């Protein structure tokens, strides 16, 4: 025959999770602890926390 | 044999066994004033509001105890529009004319006060399913 | 609680606030004047402020 | 802080629906929804 | 024609959120704070809270 | 501890879809979804 069938079918999405390329680790400063931890528990926190 | 629909109009012939409305009080006996090819005119009906006789039928005696009947397309003033032409209608014979019911609940109750026998469903539900997509 | 009986004329509004109140967790000192509004929420969206 | 005084986990929906089962019927026996027998019995006259 | 079409169609619900007409603002007494705030944080709360 | 700094209660999904309504059309009036009028108007020329 002359005519040919083209490829496109369902075109499944490519999820196939990849590893994260951009990232970073940090230490939480006193600002977030003050804003997220109640005073009663915060005051008992030692300086080395 | 379905003969059943969930619509807003009456879905019943005025005077049928379902309407249970007696048309004998509404019977009007008259002698037509003038008869034309398509319109029969009488002054007595001129005293009724426009459309009072719309949907009614005219019955007159042909021979013995048998009557031939015709319809009324529309009633306007003193002129009556007969369905299929006025052929066969005697020019001086006695004619009996009955009114017609539009079928609306307002029309059914105000004119005939037959609301309890109203077979129509005006505002019960038009679309509302209990298995739709979003109630709101 | 911390209340005493008082005359209430006909038409006074009674609120059963127990378990039916909206509370702002932020702590405010005495003497501060606030301005607040209540916006209704429905399946069609939120009321325009 | 602490746990909220109350939590809105879900809502209860109430609807009033009027429906017709067709022409005249003699007796209604039971109602089944989602494969569960909600109500079983028999009524032969207009009532609650 | 003689017959006329009646209005009723879908009869959409009227959500169109309205503004609240009845409302009130109050100050939380010590009862709810005692019943909703843990003792450790409550004891540190100043009298002016 | 205490309440999380933020909570992920739900997600917003975005999709770009291309569709055809058939042969040539003159005017598009409104779009209705789930019984709610999302958009009503009129456009007679290619545009946004």
């Amino acid at each position: 025959t002359g005519v040919a069938p083209p490829p496109p079918g369902w075109t499944p999405p490519d999820r196939t999770p990849r590893a994260i390329t951009v990232r970073r680790l940090i230490e939480a400063p006193y600002r977030e602890l003050a804003g997220v931890i109640d005073p009663a528990n915060l005051q008992l926190l030692d300086v080395s926390a | 044999g379905l003969t059943d629909t969930y619509c807003r109009t009456c879905t019943a012939i005025v005077g049928d066994h379902r309407c249970k409305v007696n048309l004998v009080p509404y019977r009007v006996t008259l002698t037509p004033q003038s008869v034309s090819a398509w319109v029969i005119s009488s002054g007595v009906v001129a005293g009724y509001a426009d459309g009072w006789f719309t949907g009614g039928y005219v019955e007159w005696q042909v021979d013995g105890d048998n009557y031939d009947r015709r319809f009324i397309e529309q009633h306007a003033g003193a002129d009556l529009h007969i369905l299929g032409g006025t052929e066969g209608i005697p020019a001086g014979g006695q004619l009996r004319v009955y009114p017609g019911c539009d079928g609306l609940a307002q029309t059914c109750d105000d004119k005939f006060s037959n609301l309890p026998n109203f077979r129509g469903f005006n505002a019960m539900q038009g679309k509302s399913p209990f298995d739709g997509d979003q109630v709101w | 609680a911390d209340t005493v009986p008082a005359k209430h004329l006909a038409g006074a509004r009674v609120w059963f606030y127990d378990t039916f109140e909206a509370v702002d967790e932020t702590v405010y000192s005495q003497g501060v004047t606030l301005q607040a509004r209540l916006l209704t929420n429905t399946s069609e969206g939120q009321l325009a402020p | 802080g602490a746990k909220p005084k109350a939590q809105t986990v879900g809502w209860r929906y109430y609807f009033d629906i009027h429906f017709a089962l067709g022409k005249k019927v003699d007796e209604v026996c039971a109602i089944r929804a989602s494969g569960k027998t909600a109500w079983k019995g028999s009524i032969t006259s207009n009532g609650q």
